[PDB]
């Protein structure tokens, strides 16, 4: 009985398609290379999402400081979570697929300082395994991410900030009804996928607490790009501060 | 700051 189009079938249209890393893998992998590399894939995965933030209906009728600092308090969000789903897709195994050329295997893993990070990442593949997640729910909690985390004092475009991200838990109880399952169990599962973007703020604090470390770090000789640089550079001291607030489905 | 982030989100 819906004579509109659904919010989730724009979502389908406006996701970018997934980019080449440019990875040389005729010569033998190091832990710097495919940083380095992979620092620059991120920077132009976010430079994808800010396109993509910006055919979300509303995003841009927000105040552009307030565009801007969602995006910075999230980018670590949207790129964590695609990975977990470009992974989750692609196999069976327990991989990490940044790029169609560039997937990081059990072997990859042993590499020096990348098993407890690929840990962190593999969590969120494994998580969307676990509760057989759709690409409809998917597109759904993928935008909720970009609307889970604000300054401490809150946006400047508050009241429209709030319907928005009101209009995406609808879409996500949406897509969860669309999905091919159990339907008195609709409910159960709400909280479920609620509770999976509530423990995405963990995943991001661990991934993000590394990230920090390597760019503060002169001795290793990663490089970053200019989007992810000055990104990183502006959000260090607010977590620092303590100018954040994490919108939590589940606690207080 | 965030100036390219600026730029890309008020450009045409
Ligand atoms: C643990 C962090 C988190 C990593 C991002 C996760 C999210 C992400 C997903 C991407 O597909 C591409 C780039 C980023 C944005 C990542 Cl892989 C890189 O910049 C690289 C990042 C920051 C990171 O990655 C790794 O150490 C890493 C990935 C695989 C093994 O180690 C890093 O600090 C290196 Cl400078």
């Amino acid at each position: 009985p819906q004579l509109t189009p659904t919010l989730v079938s724009l979502l389908e249209v406006i996701e970018p398609e997934v980019l080449y890393a440019g990875y040389d893998s005729s010569v033998p992998d190091s832990t710097w290379r495919i940083m380095t590399t992979l620092n620059m894939l991120g920077g132009r995965q976010v430079i994808a999402a800010v396109k993509w933030a910006k055919a979300i209906p509303g995003f841009r009728n927000l105040h552009l400081d307030d565009q801007m600092t969602l995006l910075q308090y999230s980018w670590m969000a949207l790129m964590a979570f695609a990975l977990g789903w470009r992974s989750y897709r692609q196999s069976s195994a327990n991989l990490l697929y940044f790029a169609p050329d560039l997937i990081i295997n059990e072997q990859r893993m042993t590499l020096p300082c990348m098993y407890d990070q690929c840990k962190h990442m593999l969590y969120v593949s494994s998580e969307l395994h676990r509760l057989q997640v759709s690409y409809e729910e998917y597109l759904c909690m993928k935008v909720l991410l970009l609307l889970s985390t604000i300054p401490k004092d809150g946006l400047k475009s508050q009241e429209l900030f709030d319907e928005i991200r009101m209009t995406y838990i609808k879409e996500l109880g949406a897509a969860i009804v669309a999905r091919e399952g159990n339907s008195s169990q609709n409910w159960q599962r709400f909280y479920q996928l609620t509770k999976l973007l509530d423990s995405m703020h963990e995943v991001v604090e661990n991934l993000l607490n590394y990230c920090f470390q390597t760019f503060l770090d002169k001795t290793m000789s990663i490089e970053f790009p200019e989007m992810l640089a000055e990104i990183i550079t502006n959000q260090i001291p607010k977590y620092s501060n303590g100018n954040i607030k994490k919108l939590l489905f589940h606690q207080k | 700051a965030n100036a390219l982030l600026r730029y890309l989100l008020d450009k045409d």
